[PDB]
RNA sequence: CCAGCCCUAGAACAGGGCACA
RNA sequence: CAUUGUUAACCCAACACAGGAGUGCACCAAGGAAAGAUUAAAAGAAGUAAAAGGAACUCGGCAAACACAAACCCCGCCUG
């Protein structure tokens, strides 16, 4: 009885900046979920 | 409201052969079940046949059971019982259009979870026993043939089949308490979710349907 | 033996097969007119109209709603499928789609290649090949043949 | 493997002449009478082909410049109009494409 | 089918068919010229070690439309003689075993069950 | 001059392709009624049947196959073979075709005009009949001759009856030898390298080189086969389809030359039935729609039980 | 007669279809 | 306020080689593309599935397998 359309994000696993940044954000909300400040730290400078 | 049912065997077959074949079974079908009154019954209803042998006692030979599968393709359609007779279970597969066949009575007419429950084999035996000399059991229309939610068990490993496989699309079953997580994650490595959105492999057969039935009404009106 | 068969191999398999022309069919929907191999073109004809017979089946169909979301990768086109393509096909039958050979790519692989195109497109015509006037020679015999079948009755 | 003689001039000619082997000639082949090029009979012209390529190219780079997001594809249908020229009752309400080009000659109003 | 090599049951009541065994009662050679037996094939068996005959009842491939496939392949212990070894049958017994009478008169007379 | 190909679509147009398919549709719908009463404008004269005398054989179109149950219990397998059109194109003398037997040149279904040649064409504008698909040579006696373009029936056998077909089996194309001529293969992982299916050796030592009757792999499937002594049961007169028990040689849809049982035990079974051929115009009375065999269980049966 | 499009015909080459719909 | 090393897709294998490569970082926020285009003959390699039988093949249950167990001998204490 109503129109139900998926989301018009980029996809996930595709080689495009649009895809690059949606798993920017992705991890970005992982971080944000995180729940202590210790493992917030720990994701956020994991990178080298 | 009343839904049509058309019986499976008038389907006819995805191949290319000439519709004319089709239609000549179809007529001898339909004259065959203007003297053999085959009722309505779908994949787990429970039936009895009454064959003609000539090396019994009786020139009439009784068999009650569960429809395991049906298929086939005009008058050549089959039908697989199955009952479990003091320990041993048998099967045997019907002919829809034999001549020798003298009455068939549905005496419940029950739906289940799968098309095709071959898994009767591997199930556990007190699915399969059913009293011979059970009553028929008569129903309402509007009852709409009520689908049998019955999960089932499962005897141990090995099975005769890989019905953990997703080709095989089993709800029936209760894996929960027979398999593992494992095993269960380790079957899904033969899925293929792309045959559902194919799109092209399916079989559209309204208008033939609808061409049948038409067919069928006239022959009745005849 | 390959008797009484109607899919042709693609790809590094079936899913192969079905990604590419996902991806074809996707990249159909968003331009309205694609080139590409001439059994690829083939092979995506037939989902292309399977395709538009879906999107005709309307937008609450939740059945042509998940197959829209499997096909089109591009989440864009979904409504563009439904509002745009579906709702000018409608007296149209199966006279969706318009394929034809092109010359042989100036590449060296010089394979066989096809253009596709949805009609109703807003894109310039392409040079179809026309028949020949009814002032022809032959076309003005058959047609002095047609009326005068047309006086004998 | 190996081959036992040297398979002599003769035989190798008889065997690379052979009609087999040998390019037939194509007889399908036809003038274009439009651009008066040529064609098969069975393929479309590569010069109107390529015309017709190069005007497709700039109206989906006209109508993709527009469009400043690669996921904004339009929701109705689309027109192109050239130079000279102005959306008339039947193309109100739809995505419109303007070129300073004037219309060519095979590109029909319709 | 059964062949050579197949491990089927004993069902006549007999004292082979009754005493447990460490080794399973497997078959022998199926007197028929083809190596495959079916229903109403006389074979032989090696039970607890001997050599014995037996008539086979049924089998658990798929046959001809109409006929009873069971889910084990039983078979009934026959003497050299022609006259079974055991008592009564208690599993059933597909009837189209009871076309060839002549063969199977003392063999089917103590079956009790025919489907 | 390089001339170029042309085909009868390439000059035509929009409103004359119509106009030619539907020139030729009812062109041929008209000769095929014309030649449908042949036994009226001018047949030959009918001569009485001879114990040393055959019949002319048909062409006809393998539809399927079917279940069917005889009165006794069991059960056969029968296969559909539709008279389409069965013409009598041309007649060779005797001595012109063998020096023993006349021989009889008869057509298949239709076809289109717009790929035949000249000659081919030529004849049958000269016959009067649409082209057909497959000719085949029937060689009867010089008693049981008839006029060219006379059609035939599927009434032409009678429920009970020994018959032969041929045709061109299924091709399966340049197949292994396991699977043309059946030989074994090598065992699968007991060492055996790159010779799973290998014919292994072809000949001997001292005979160096290989016997011309070497079973080796090649073409299989796509050649002209015959079986003999097949037993029809059901003839159907509305529809022309024949039932012919067993299995037929070739695809299903395609032409099969149906004769009579060449086989020994049926030579003399062509007493009883019509001799020259079926000839619906001469008894003056319609046959049942379907022609059943003395043992076959109709499809309207009482349900028979044994007694 | 074989440009092109199919085939239960086929490695290529060959063979059968493209009018009833 | 001295001098020197700060590039790179790299080194060793005759090669832009499915090979040999020390240490610190997480398994992707970084790298790439198994397919030049067709048809889908035989044989060959790999994978998946297969009714009834479950080693009857074979020197050997070699490989494979919904199992991945228990025992008896010969030689060597065992790890190496
Ligand atoms: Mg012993
Ligand atoms: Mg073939
Ligand atoms: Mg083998
Ligand atoms: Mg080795
Ligand atoms: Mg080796
Ligand atoms: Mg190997
Ligand atoms: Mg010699
Ligand atoms: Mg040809
Ligand atoms: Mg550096
Ligand atoms: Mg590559
Ligand atoms: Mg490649
Ligand atoms: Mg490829
Ligand atoms: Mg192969
Ligand atoms: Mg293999
Ligand atoms: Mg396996
Ligand atoms: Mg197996
Ligand atoms: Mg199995
Ligand atoms: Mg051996
Ligand atoms: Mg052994
Ligand atoms: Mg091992
Ligand atoms: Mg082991
Ligand atoms: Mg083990
Ligand atoms: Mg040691
Ligand atoms: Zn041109």
């Amino acid at each position: 009885p109503v129109a139900r359309y998926p989301p018009i994000v980029a996809s996930l696993t595709a080689k495009s900046k649009a895809a690059r940044q949606r798993r920017v954000e992705q991890w970005q909300a992982t971080v944000h979920a995180a729940k202590s400040v210790d493992e917030k730290l720990r994701i956020l400078t994991k990178m080298q | 409201p009343e839904t049509r049912f058309l019986s499976p065997e008038f389907i006819p077959p995805r191949g290319r052969t000439n519709p004319l074949k089709f239609q000549i079974e179809r007529k001898d079908m339909l004259e065959r079940r203007k003297i053999l009154h085959i009722p309505e019954f779908y994949v787990g209803s429970i039936l009895r046949v009454t064959t003609a042998d000539p090396y019994a006692s009786a020139k009439t030979s009784q068999f009650l059971g569960i429809c395991i599968q049906r298929s086939g393709s005009g008058l050549g359609a089959t039908f697989i019982l199955r009952n479990t007779i003091e320990g041993q279970g048998v099967e045997i597969c019907f002919e829809l259009y034999n001549p020798r066949i003298q009455e068939i009575q549905v005496v419940k007419l029950e739906k289940r979870l799968d098309n095709s429950l071959l898994y009767l084999r591997d199930a556990l035996p007190e699915y399969s026993t059913f009293d011979v000399n059970m009553k028929p059991i008569t129903q309402e229309f509007n009852q709409e043939v009520p689908v049998n939610q019955l999960k089932v068990k499962m005897k141990p490993k090995p099975w005769s089949k890989r019905w953990e496989r997703p080709k095989f699309n089993i709800k029936g079953i209760r894996f929960d308490l027979c398999l593992t997580e494992e095993q269960m994650r380790e079957a899904q490595k033969w899925s293929q979710p792309w045959l559902e959105f194919d799109m092209m492999r399916e079989y559209d057969t309204s208008k033939i349907e609808a061409a049948i039935w038409d067919e069928i009404e006239a022959s009745k009106n005849s | 033996i390959s008797h009484g068969r109607v899919f042709r191999r693609l790809g590094l398999g079936p899913e192969s097969r079905i990604h590419l022309l996902q991806n074809l069919l996707t990249g159909l929907v968003r331009h309205e007119r694609i080139e590409a191999s001439w059994a690829r073109v083939d092979e995506l004809r037939g989902y292309a109209e399977k395709l538009i017979d879906y999107g005709k089946l309307g937008d609450t169909n939740e059945r042509a709603m998940r197959m829209a979301d499997f096909w089109l990768t591009e989440k864009d086109l979904i409504p563009k499928l439904f509002q745009v393509l579906a709702p000018r096909f409608q007296g149209q039958n199966g006279g969706y789609t318009r394929m034809l050979q092109i010359p042989n790519r100036n590449e060296q692989d010089r394979a066989k290649m096809a253009v596709i195109e949805y009609k109703g497109n807003c894109l310039p015509p392409l040079p179809l090949p026309r028949r020949d006037s009814n002032l022809t020679l032959l076309n003005q015999l058959l047609q002095g043949l047609r009326q005068d079948q047309e006086a004998s009755s | 493997a190996a081959p036992k003689n040297r398979r002599s001039i003769e035989v190798n000619r008889c065997r690379r002449r052979n009609p087999q082997k040998l390019i037939k000639v194509k007889n399908n082949i036809d003038v274009c009478p439009e651009c008066g090029h040529l064609k098969q009979k069975h393929i479309l012209c590569g010069y109107c082909y390529e015309k017709v390529r190069k005007e497709t190219a700039e109206i989906r780079r006209q109508m993709g410049k527009q469009e400043g997001g690669p996921f904004r594809a339009p929701t109705t249908e689309t027109v192109v109009l050239y130079s000279g020229e102005t959306p008339s009752e039947q193309d109100q309400g739809k995505r419109i494409i303007e070129r300073e080009r004037k219309r060519p000659s095979w590109f029909t109003q319709n | 089918a059964i062949q050579k090599m197949t491990r089927v049951r004993v069902v006549d009541n007999s004292a082979l068919g009754t005493t447990p065994y460490h080794r399973p009662p497997r078959c022998i050679h199926v007197y028929n010229k083809t190596g495959v037996g079916k229903v109403g094939d006389r074979i032989l068996l090696a039970i607890r070690g001997q050599k014995k005959k037996a008539l086979i009842v049924g089998h658990r491939m798929p046959g001809p439309r109409m006929t009873p496939r069971f889910d084990s392949n039983n078979v009934v212990l026959l003497e050299d003689n022609g006259n079974p070894v055991g008592t009564r049958i208690k599993t059933p017994i597909p009837s189209s075993l009871r076309q060839r009478e002549g063969e199977f008169s003392k063999v089917l007379a103590i079956a009790q069950n025919f489907v | 001059h390089g001339k170029s190909v042309t085909w009868w679509d390439e000059h035509l147009s929009e409103e004359n392709v119509p106009f030619v398919k539907q020139l030729v549709s009812d062109e041929n719908k008209a000769q095929l009624a014309s030649k449908l009463c042949p036994l009226k404008d001018e047949p030959w004269p009918i001569h009485p049947w001879e114990p040393g005398s055959s019949r002319v054989g048909l062409i006809a179109l393998k539809l399927g196959m079917m279940p069917l149950w005889t009165k006794d219990g069991q059960k056969h397998v029968v296969t559909l073979l539709q008279v389409q059109d069965c013409h009598v194109l041309k007649y060779t003398p005797k001595e012109n075709h063998n020096g023993r037997m006349a021989a009889l040149t008869v057509g298949g279904k239709t076809v289109s005009h717009f790929h035949k040649s000249a000659s081919i064409l030529e004849f049958y504008q000269e016959l009067g009949l649409p082209p057909k698909q497959k000719v085949k040579i029937f060689n009867v006696t010089e008693n049981a001759v008839i006029k060219p373009g006379t059609p035939l029936y599927a009434a032409h056998f009678r429920p009970g009856q020994y018959v032969d077909v041929t045709a061109k089996t299924i091709g399966k194309g340049f197949q292994g030898v396991m699977r043309r001529w059946g030989f074994k293969g090598q065992p699968a992982t007991h060492g055996q390298t790159k010779t799973h299916r290998r014919p292994g050796a072809i000949s001997t030592g001292d005979v160096a080189r290989v016997w011309p009757g070497t079973k080796m792999p090649g073409q299989l499937g796509n050649i002209d086969r015959t079986a003999f002594g097949l037993k029809v049961w059901r003839i159907n007169t509305k529809h022309n389809i024949i039932y012919v028990n067993g299995s037929v040689p070739g695809h299903k849809n395609c032409l099969v030359k149906i004769k009579d049982s060449k086989l020994p035990a049926y030579k003399d079974f062509c007493k009883n039935l019509p001799f020259p051929t079926y000839f619906p115009d001469g008894d003056e009375e319609a046959l049942p729609e379907d022609l059943y065999d003395e043992n076959v269980c109709q499809p309207g049966a009482p349900s028979i039980t044994f007694t």
